[PDB]
Order: C-alpha cells, then structure tokens, then sequence
C-alpha cells in the first residue's frame, strides 16, 4: 500500500502475479490474529480506517492504530455473523439508490 | 490605444483652439471699446505661468543632438511594477475554460427553448440545474456578506462600526479560503515536469482496468497450457506487464501548491568509506509554508547538491501540519518543550513587538504565519532537532477553544470582561 | 398573461441596465470596509467652501459637530478647514484679486487621477495580547461583543484626541494672532517690574488631581486671579494620566 | 554617485532622467533580478541576510540617505513600526508629503537655510517633530516662487508621468519630439484651463474608471453583487421557467429573457481579467493627517500617520520582515 | 505526523485549515463515530 | 452574588465537550419546581440557545425522583395570606419555560430515571429526545387534587392515539 505503484516482473508459475490496486482503498477490514501482515501498520501510515477484530492479547502498538475494534474471539460462527451483517447492511444501502 | 497621428491631432487642435479663443475674445472686447493690452503682450509671449521656458530651450536643443532609430522601443523609465511577473499560461487557459463553460450554458438554454415535451423540458432543466451546480455555483459564504452589506448601507453610528468590523473579518476569511482551497485544481502545479486533470487520470484508469482483465484472462490459461503455446503466452504476458508498468509509472506526477514558500534549512556533505575510497553524498533539509498556518518539512539524500534539494522539494508537500494562532499574530501562551537535547522556549508578545528568534526558528515561524513571538534555544543547536522541536512546541499549545472543549466551561478574553 | 410577462421583461431590464452603478457603489463600500472609517470619497474644495460659507452664515446652529456629521469627516479636519478658509479670504482681501486655484481645480475635477486616504471616524489600534479567564461551570450570562468593546475604546480615545487637539490648536491660533512672545528678545520688563505666577504646592494647596492652585501677585503689590491666557497655560502644562497616543 | 545604486539594488531607485545607455543597462539589471527571484528555493542566505539588507538599503535611499539601522538600534525595539511612525512626523518628511517640494534634500536645504516657518516661528530644526495643531507656512518674500514651483510641478506630473503611460505608449524618441508641442500648451493660464476642459482627459478619466472597476474583481467583487442581489437573480430564472412551462403547455419573449439571463450571468460570473499593460503609479495625497490650502500655500496637521499609507515602492512580503505587522485590519499594528 | 488526536479529530483539524483535501471516509466516520466506554480502574473481578 | 447560593445548589450544571446538562437537585420535596428553579432554568436554557459553542442540551434528575411536579403548598400559603401575584408569576414562568422548550432551536434530551408527575412531564415531553428507564413512571393525578393537567399536558395527552389521553387524564 505504501508502495502500490512499484513495477512487477513475470518469472514463473510462482505464487501467481498480482499488481496493486489502481484506486486507494477507503477502509480495510482485517481478519489477521497471528499478525502475519503489515496491513495495520501501512494503513496507519497512510491514514486509512481499519475495521478489525481484537484479541485479548493484542499489543498496544497494533491496537492504537485500529479505528473500529470489535472485541471477540473469531470463531467460525462469529466470523460468519460479522460478514453476514456487513453484507446485508451494504446491499440494503445499495438498494436505496435503485442499484 | 491612440495613434501617434491622433495624439498629434489633439495637441495641434488645442493650440489652435486657444489661439482662436484669444482672437474671438480680443474681437469681442474691441467691439465694446476696451483696448486689449491685457490680451496682447500678456497672453502670447511674456506670460510664463509655469517656468517652462528653460525646459523649452533645453529640450529643443537636445532633440537634435544625436541620431538613430526614431521608432525603436526602449526601456520604461517608471518601470519595476515587480508584481507583474506572473505565469501567463494559467491566465490564458482560464479565460477559454470560462468561455467554453459559458458557451455550454448557452447551448443548454437554446435546447431548453427548443424542447417540445414538458417531460423533456423537465429533463433539460434538471440537466441545466446540474450544470449550474457545478460551474456557476456561488459559495454559501457570499450570501452572508451579501445580507451584511445590505445592512451596512443603511446603518449609521455604532451600527456602521460593528458592520464594518464584521464584514472585514468575513472578507479576510473568504479571501483566504478562495486562495487556498485544496479541492480546486487551479491551486496545483507540475513541478518542472520532474478540468482536464480528472479525465487525464480517468483514461489511464480505464486502460489499467482493461490491462488487468486481459492479464487475468491469460493467467487463467497458463495453468492448463503446456509447451510452446505456454511459452508464447508467457511472452505476451511479459509484454502486457511492461505496458502496465509504463502506464502506472505515469500516474506518479508530483504536484506543488501555488502560494506556498519553500526554503532550505540545511545542506550537508556526508561520506561513507569503502575499500576504493570515500563515497560522498549530499543531504538537504527543506521547509515550506503558506503564511496561513500550514507548515511542513522534508529531508532527502542524493549524490549532488542540486538533486538533494530537488528530491526534498518534491517530498516537502506530503507531511503538512496545521498550527493554530491567536488573532493571526502570536501563540496562545508560553510553551517550553525539548526534543533530545534541544530545549526550546517560546513566549507570546503584544502586537507591536516583532519576532525575536534565530535563523531556523525564525524561518519556521515566519512560514507558519506568526508575527510577534520571542524565543530561545537552550542546549544543543542541531538544525534538524531544532526543526523537530519547533514542530513539537507549535503542536503542544492549548488553545482557549481546546480548554473550552476539555473542561466544559466558558473561556473569555479578559478585556471582554 | 401577456401583460404579466411584459412587466417581468421590464423588471428584468431595469436590473440588467443598472448592473454597473451597483458595482460602483459596492466598490465604494469595499474601499470603506477594507480600511474601516475611510469614507472612500475624497471630500473636495467646493464642499470645503460650501462648509465655510455655511458655517459663517449660521454659526450657532450649523456648528462644527453638525458639519462633521453632514460631511462625514473629523472635527479636527473641520476646524483646520475653517481656519484655513478664513486665512484664505483674508489673503484675497489683502491682495484685491482672487488667488490661483489651478492646483485645486486639478485635484477637484479628477479624483480618479490621484490617491487619497481621508478618514471619517477614528478606529483604535489594540494589542491582541493573549489573556483569558475561565468561567464557573454553573454560569449564565451573555459575554460582550469584541466589536462593542472596540467601539467603546475608540470612542474614548477620540474624545481624548479631540480635546487635546483643541487645547493645542487654540494656543497655536492665538500665537498666529500674536499675543504670545515666543522669542528670547521679545520678553521685556514692564515699567513696574516682572509679574510672577505663584503656585501653592503641597497637599493642602491642591487645586485638584494634577497640580496646585495659582495666583499672580502683580509688581505693585496687588494680586488677581488668572486670565483666560493664564488659564490656558495652567491647562496645557498639567500632567496627563495616559500613555502617549499617536 | 546615485545611479551606481541602481546596479546595487537592481531597480529604478534613481529618480532622475535616464539616458539610452542607462536604459539598456537597466534592462540587463532587471533581467538579473528576474533570474534571482527564481532561484530563491536553492538559497540559504535569502531571508536572514539578503532581503533584509535590500529592504534596509531601500529605506535608507527612500528617506534621503540616513542611517536607518543605526537610528533603529539606538532604540531597543525589534519591529520598525514605532520608529517609522515617529519618523513620519519629522519636518522635512512632512514638507515632502505635502508636495510643496520635490526631494528630502531640497526640504533640508530650505529648513536649514532659514526659510520655513512653524506657527510663524521661523525654525531651523530639520529633525523637528510636529504633533497635531502645528501650522506650516513659508516666508512672504518666497511665497510667489514656491507657488510657481508647485504649479509647475503638478502640471508637469500630469504630463511627463501621467499622459505618457495612458494610451500614449509611444517610443522614447517620438515622445521627446511631441513633448515640446505638449509643453507649449502649458505656457498660458488659458492653455491650462483649456487642457483641463477637454474630451481627451475625459476619455482618459473614463478608461481609468473602468480599469479600476476591473481591478476590484481580484477580491471577489463580482460575487458580492450576486450575494447582494441573489433574490432577483433567482426570480429571473423563475420567470423564465414559469413562462417556459405556461406558454409551452398552451418565442420573442423567450429570446429576450434568454438574452437578459445571458447578460446577467455573464456580468456576474466572468473571472478577473489580467493584462500585460501595467497599472500606473499615481501620486498620493496625504489627507489622513494633513490639511492643505495650495493657494498660499499653507498646511495644518490634525492627526497621526498610518503605517500602511507611507508611499514606498517595497513589496509587503519584503517589508513584513521588518514591520512584523498584522496587516488587514486598518489599524497601526 | 506530529499532530495530536485520533484519526477523526486529527483529520477534522487538518481539513478545517485547508491543509489536505477532504477524504471520502470522513463523512461516514462523522455519521458513525467509533464507540467509547468508561474508565475501568484496570481491575478484573473473578466471577 | 452571595444571596443565590441555595438556588445554585438546587439547580446544578454539568459541562461536557459541546453540551450542557441541567440537573435538578431537590431531595426534600422530590425535585418539585419552584419559581426560582423555573426562572434559573429559563436563564440557563436561553443562554445555552444563544451560545453557538454548545451543540445540544440535557435535563436530568438526581436520586429516585425525576420530578414530582410543582410546589402547590407555597401557592396554598400564598393564597391563604391573601395575595395571588406569587401564583400568577409562578404559572406564567412555568408556561413560558414549557413554550421555550417546545420552540427550542437545538436538540434537547430529557432523561427519565424515576417518577414523573404534573409539570415534570410538561417540561420534558415536548422535547426533541426523551429517554426512559425501567424505573420510569408517568402519571397525572391532578383531578384528585382538584387541578387540571396544565403546563402543556393538554397537548401531548390529546395527541395520543384513541381516547387514551382522556382515559389517562381522568383516571390518573
Ligand atoms: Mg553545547
């Protein structure tokens, strides 16, 4: 995200080639509990709101950059429930403009 | 303009007019008696009402002394306007932008007069209203000053005083907003090249989306394709990747902002030791500000002293802070803060004091827009730490509005009590 | 219907044709508001001469305050105008021929050829020194307007400036007439001696806040209260309880 | 002596007539100034030394060769505002402001050589501070020469500076030819009054009036009219749309209302137009604190000066490095 | 940067002073602000 | 002044970031309004409306009672001592306060954490937002005392669905 315009090169089968987003996102929804990626740090660096589900053992450094914390244990039922509320809310908003 | 022949015509006509007025007045007085020793030898030769005759004798002899080109353009005497050094390209672009918008408004009017269905007329007037909301929209700040100026022409006494002060504050705020609106693309630049901007970005966006779809389609088939067909798909994918890299490089156009001032704080020569000698590079630290509360800084490293300043000039507009001032000339209260070993003290001052500061702090406060501040730097005087400590102090200041929000009380100036 | 839409065409025309005069008057209002109290107009010599004859023919009603309110200038300026007009008419009375007005008519006919900055009313210069006070939590009451307080300050300073100008200008006017010595070689002894101005110093001889009471005690052994010239001297030599304005 | 300072300050600080060689030199100097003003982004010593020293030198040359820095460091204040306000009440400064003379050295010559009176007190103090109430006059033996000088100076500042720039942008040699014919009109009182009563100067009055109308639009002047008359500009489109519905459900009026709407929305929304032709430096009358009767001539002081009404040719951005003033409120701050 | 406050307040203070252009998410954040909960003294009671 | 210290304690003011909350603090008479309380609340609400730096206002009661009504015993003694001007000035002040609440230009929020009788609902229920707790009790026992549901209670009771307003006002 901080370097989303850097060039890419085709090599092989690899892990498949993918460029960055052409448009800067307005919100980032994170499902990372093991903290494998730097997405929270990059979004904090680039001033983007973050919706993420926080563990009881989250570090302060990662916590303070999260705009919308949802305190829970991310079980399969709660992940489904979260995504269901998000999808239903978004499509209900989309229908109000005739789309 | 006026032709030289026309300018000669008027002065010859005026001399003939004063001669004919003398002749007609002399005759009018002569016809009633009234000998004209006050018209003759008093209005023709020995009047000398200004003392112009020495200048006449000087200029008449000077006008023939040398020769050359009688039509040659020469430099202006009362020259040095000193503000007329304006890039004329934006001036000659905005005029035809407005001309095109006005012509489009006229065509919408001439379509609305030529419509035939009232449903179609409703559609056309909606189109006209959507046009006039985007190209001919008056900002809501102007109607407040409109009502106030309506009251001002009929108010008198104390009310004229109050209305004049309020409209003066409104004039300042509207002028500032118009000159530094970030939404208006006319407040941006091209920085040396290292409504057309929106469509220029849009066509690149559409080309990028098409290239992404084609790349996805070929990458979908590479897994099942084996052999020379796979090799030619690999070459086509590589060519598409080269094209998309070339398109995404073009979206990196740095922009500066008009009206901002950029100054150099530090240029240093740093060196790294290798087995072949010393590797010497350059770092430059630069600051920028718009005199209205927005201030920023950047640091960059290149190989040459010009390229370091160019890189920091490019990156100077990406880390911008807003600083609150008290009555647009001084800070709200005294503030002391430290960054590492650089301790910085700032004190406010009354309105006719001036700014008492060193080079780095004075440049930073001048670009931020302060006018009456005293300061002192105690400890280490590293320039980069001084820049950082000034930005810490200017952001640690609690405004009266901040005290009001923090405590839920009313904060009143003491002379308004 | 056709009359109703004809009247609207006349009503739109009466704005479209007179769009420019609105811009003229609004430009004058902008010049008035960018520097507050500036009148944007350049009072002319014809208006000064009308002011002089209008004050001369009716002094008891068409006074200096009335002239200043009608012509929207400062009372100091009105006093200077009247004094200079009396001097001008005395000069023309001594000459017997009217004076040269070539400069004045040039400034009169073409006010757009020069720059003028005359002032209508005085606006005070404040120091915006930051100093606050936090109200109690259970407080009710309307805080004053900063424009109102600036108005009060400007009014007070204009009163002080007006009376200071009067005290200086009357003394200068009778110095112009010639009742004041203002030379080392024009202060000569009388036939009886010198007069003195005895002042009763001390806290018991105080005429008020500012100095002590005064009397004369003439060289012959008699003493009298002060005259108007001596009273002006007493008024103009007193200390003043303010910082120096302008 | 003095023209060498134009090479120092890269401008026209010399207020005397220029030869062709001096004009050619001044072209190169103005090119050098234009090149210097571009490279300010790469300079460290710009604000604290260069511009401060240039503005100090300009003030020293403006006030007639005086040690501005020394007389300011004598006082202990940082900002230049009270020093300059106090300097503006000096005697020879006032004599320059009233346009009774031409130069600060000429005023110093007249004051030192015992020829100017204050309240009929003949004074010889050049640095004398005048408060409000002082009366400035001359001697009766010199009054006719000073009146002649004032008349000549004003009727030649209407000519050698005013008519040369306004619609008469002729070359220098053509203007030096035509200037004798323009001089010979001014030899008589009749030739002055006829010059004043002319359609030439009336056209030049109207053109300056329209130019000064146009210059106001930089401050959003034309939008103040929209904010003033927003009701009728809505009623115009309201009438056009009501007509376009009523008289179409059941075209000269259409074309008239379209022309009216187009004229109004053109005059209310045309942007500010800027020309290459520069505005001309006019001569300022100090009517905020001095009152003049030009016949005798006589003056009376009646107020204090203003910091923003000093007739200097320095940019506000450069001068605010010395004044440190909160400009915009109209006060002496 | 060196500004103080959280994302919404810092962004609001920045866009009020004409430093940055208005981001799209600012209006959605103003319409739906993040939650707040009172102070807790750091003590968890064993149920 | 030094004379108002009882009424300052009777009507406490809480300040927040952009809001002001008036808290009724009469535990002896269970938050029953008086003419000083209504006048102070009128001044506070007028100033908070006049201020642009306040975004919304609030009304709370302290204890187990929001507001039990108005002070009728003081009016009874004032009638018994002969005069009627105290009662007249009390009624006009209370109805003016209700009218100001009904035409208030900012959001007003009324919290109801207890009993509410008489004008205690008339000062709040024309508000823009009304929050009710589980302990909230709203009743109108004016017919048992011989008075009418004054202070705008003839408005929101009349605009209830059905004949429910008649039922509640008559039966208490
Ligand atoms: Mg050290």
């Amino acid at each position: 995200l901080t370097n989303s315009y850097s060039p890419k090169k085709f090599r092989s089968r690899h892990k498949k080639l993918c460029f960055g987003p052409t448009t800067m996102p307005d919100c980032v929804v994170v499902f990372d509990a093991e903290r494998k990626s730097s997405v929270v740090l990059e979004a904090a660096k680039l001033q983007i709101p973050v919706v993420a589900i926080v563990d009881p053992n989250v570090p302060l450094e990662f916590f303070e950059k999260i705009t919308y914390p949802v305190p829970a244990r991310d079980s399969v039922k709660f992940v489904y429930l979260f995504c269901n509320v998000i999808t239903k809310c978004f499509v209900a908003e989309q229908m109000k403009m005739g789309i | 303009t006026i032709s030289p022949a026309e300018a000669d015509r008027v002065v010859r006509d005026l001399l003939a007019e004063v001669e004919k007025e003398k002749q007609r007045e002399r005759e009018e007085r002569q016809r009633q008696g009234l000998d004209c020793k006050d018209i003759d030898d008093e209005d023709e030769d020995e009047e000398d009402y200004l003392g112009i005759e020495p200048f006449i004798e000087k200029l008449k002899k000077q006008n023939l002394k040398d020769d050359g080109e009688l039509n040659r353009r020469e430099e202006s005497s009362d020259s040095d306007s000193e503000l007329d050094e304006v890039d004329w390209d934006e001036e000659r672009k905005k005029e035809d932008m407005f001309n095109k918008k006005f012509q489009r408004h006229k065509e919408l009017l001439q379509t609305l007069t030529k419509s035939e269905t009232l449903d179609e007329a409703y559609k056309w007037m909606t189109k006209l209203d959507k046009f006039e909301e985007k190209h001919f929209k008056l900002a809501p700040e102007y109607r407040v000053i409109g009502e106030l100026m309506n009251r001002l022409k009929v108010a008198e006494g104390k009310d004229k005083f109050i209305l004049q002060q309020k409209i003066n504050r409104a004039m300042r705020l509207v002028e500032w907003k118009e000159a530094f609106d970030p939404n208006n693309p006319a407040n941006y630049g091209v920085i040396e090249r290292d409504d057309d901007m929106k469509e220029r970005d849009d066509i690149l966006l559409e080309k990028l989306n098409a290239i992404d779809k084609k790349l996805e389609s070929k990458l979908s088939e590479l897994d099942h394709t084996f052999g020379k067909k796979g090799k030619r798909l690999e070459e086509e994918i590589r060519d598409l990747a080269e094209e998309r890299n070339a398109l995404t490089e073009k979206k990196r156009q740095p922009l500066y902002r008009k009206g901002y001032d950029v100054h150099v704080i530090d240029v240093k020569k740093v060196a790294k030791v290798t087995k072949g000698g010393r590797v010497e590079r350059y770092t430059a630290l630069m600051v920028c500000g718009n005199y209205e509360g927005v201030i920023g800084y950047a640091k960059a490293k290149a190989e040459t002293g010009q390229s370091a300043m160019q890189k920091a000039y490019e990156k100077c507009f990406q880390n911008l802070h807003y600083i609150e001032r008290h009555e647009e000339h001084t800070i709200a209260h005294a503030i002391q803060t430290s960054y590492k070993k650089t301790k910085l003290y700032l004190w406010p001052a009354p309105t006719t004091t001036g700014m008492k500061a060193g080079r780095v702090v004075k440049t930073m406060l001048l670009l931020a827009g302060f006018k009456n501040i005293k300061s002192k730097v105690i400890g280490s005087r590293n320039s980069y730490n001084t820049v950082k400590a000034v930005l810490k102090a200017l952001n640690a200041v609690e405004t009266p509005k901040d005290v009001q929000e923090k405590f839920g009380r009313t904060v009143v100036e003491k002379y308004l009590l | 219907m056709i009359k109703e839409i004809e009247k609207d065409n006349r009503h739109s025309r009466v704005f479209v044709d007179g769009i420019k005069q609105k811009m003229m008057e609004m430009s004058v209002l902008l010049k008035q508001v960018k520097e507050p109290g500036a009148r944007g107009s350049y009072l002319k010599d014809s208006e000064k001469t009308e002011m002089y004859r209008l004050h001369k023919e009716n002094p008891e009603v068409y006074t200096v305050e009335r002239l200043a309110k009608d012509y929207r200038i400062m009372r100091q300026r009105v006093h200077a105008i009247l004094f200079l007009k009396e001097d001008e008419e005395e000069e023309e009375r001594k000459l017997g021929r009217p004076l040269d007005d070539s400069v004045e008519r040039l400034l009169d006919e073409y006010p757009e050829f020069f720059v003028s900055h005359d002032r209508e009313f005085h606006v005070a210069s404040l120091s915006y020194k930051p100093d606050f006070k936090v109200m109690p939590e259970g407080w009710d009451g309307t805080i004053k307007d900063m424009d109102e307080v600036h108005y009060e300050i400007s009014k007070k300073e204009d009163d002080i400036l007006y009376e200071e100008f009067l005290r200086r200008f009357e003394f200068n006017k009778l110095k112009w007439k010639g009742e004041v010595k203002c030379h080392k070689y024009s202060r000569r002894r009388s036939s009886d001696g010198w007069k003195i101005t005895v002042e009763k110093l001390g806290p018991q001889g105080k005429r008020g806040n500012g100095g002590g009471w005064k009397f004369v005690s003439l060289p012959d052994g008699s003493s009298r209260p002060l005259n108007e010239v001596e009273k002006m001297y007493v008024k103009r030599e007193a200390p003043r309880r303010r910082r120096k304005i302008l | 002596l003095r023209f060498q300072t134009c090479r120092l300050l890269l401008g026209n600080v010399w207020n005397r007539e220029l030869t062709i060689i001096q004009r050619r030199i001044l072209r190169r100097l103005r090119n050098r100034k234009r090149s210097i003003k571009k490279r300010k982004i790469y300079s460290k010593k710009y604000l604290t030394s260069y511009i401060q020293l240039q503005t100090t030198r300009k003030l020293s040359l403006f006030y007639g060769d005086l040690p501005i820095t020394e007389m300011h460091r004598g006082t202990k204040r940082t900002s230049y505002i009270p020093f300059l306000l106090n300097l503006e009440t000096r005697f020879d400064v006032i004599l320059l402001r009233l346009h009774f003379l031409e130069t600060i050295p000429q005023a110093r010559q007249l004051i030192s050589h015992r020829r100017v009176c204050v309240n009929k007190g003949m004074v010889s103090i050049t640095h004398l501070k005048l408060s409000h109430g002082d009366i400035i006059s001359f001697q009766e033996n010199n009054a006719i020469i000073r009146g002649e000088e004032i008349r000549r100076s004003f009727y030649k500042e209407i000519l050698v500076e005013k008519i040369i720039g306004k619609l008469l942008h002729q070359p220098l040699r053509m203007w030096r030819r035509s200037k004798t014919e323009w001089f010979h009109l001014l030899k008589t009182k009749r030739g002055c009054r006829l010059l004043l009563k002319s359609r030439f100067l009336q056209q030049l009055r109207s053109s300056m009036q329209e130019e000064d109308l146009e210059r106001t639009k930089k401050f959003g002047s034309e939008k103040v009219c929209l904010g003033s008359s927003f009701a009728e500009h809505k009623r115009m489109k309201r009438n056009l749309l009501k007509s376009l519905f009523l008289s179409k459900r059941r075209p000269i009026v259409y074309n008239s209302s379209l022309s009216l709407y187009s004229n109004s929305t053109y005059c209310f929304a045309s942007p500010h137009k800027l020309t290459m032709k520069r505005r001309i430096k006019r001569i300022e009358l100090p009517t905020h604190y001095l009152e003049v009767n030009y016949r005798t001539p006589k003056a009376v002081v009646f107020y204090g000066p203003n910091i923003g009404h000093i007739p200097h040719d320095i940019r506000l951005k450069d001068l605010n490095l010395l004044l440190w003033s909160r400009n915009g409120r109209g006060q002496n701050i | 940067s060196w500004m103080k406050g959280d994302l919404l307040s810092k962004t609001r203070r920045l866009v009020g002073g004409l430093a940055t252009r208005e981001p799209v998410w600012l209006k959605a954040m103003e319409a739906s602000p993040p939650p707040v909960f009172p102070r807790s003294n750091g003590n968890l009671k064993k149920i | 002044s030094a004379s108002d210290a009882d009424v300052q304690d009777q009507v406490s003011v809480e300040g927040k970031a952009k809001s002001r909350a008036a808290i009724l603090d009469r535990p002896s008479s269970l938050n029953a309004l008086s003419a000083p309380m209504v006048g102070r609340l009128k001044r506070l609400y007028e100033s908070w409306e006049e201020n642009p730096a306040i975004s919304f206002v609030l009304m709370k009661g302290s204890g187990k009672t929001f507001c039990s009504g108005a002070d009728v015993l003081p009016l009874y003694h004032s009638i018994n001592e002969g005069n009627t001007e105290e009662c007249k000035h009390f009624f006009g002040s209370l109805y003016n306060f209700v009218y100001l609440q009904g035409t208030y230009l900012k959001p007003n929020i009324a919290i109801m954490d207890g009993v509410t009788m008489g004008c205690g609902g008339g000062i709040s229920i024309p508000g823009m937002f009304r929050v009710a707790t589980d302990k909230t009790v709203l009743a109108h026992p004016e017919v048992q005392i011989g008075f009418h549901p004054d202070a705008g209670a003839s408005y929101y009771l009349s605009r209830l669905p059905g004949y429910l307003g008649e039922y509640l006002a008559l039966t208490g």
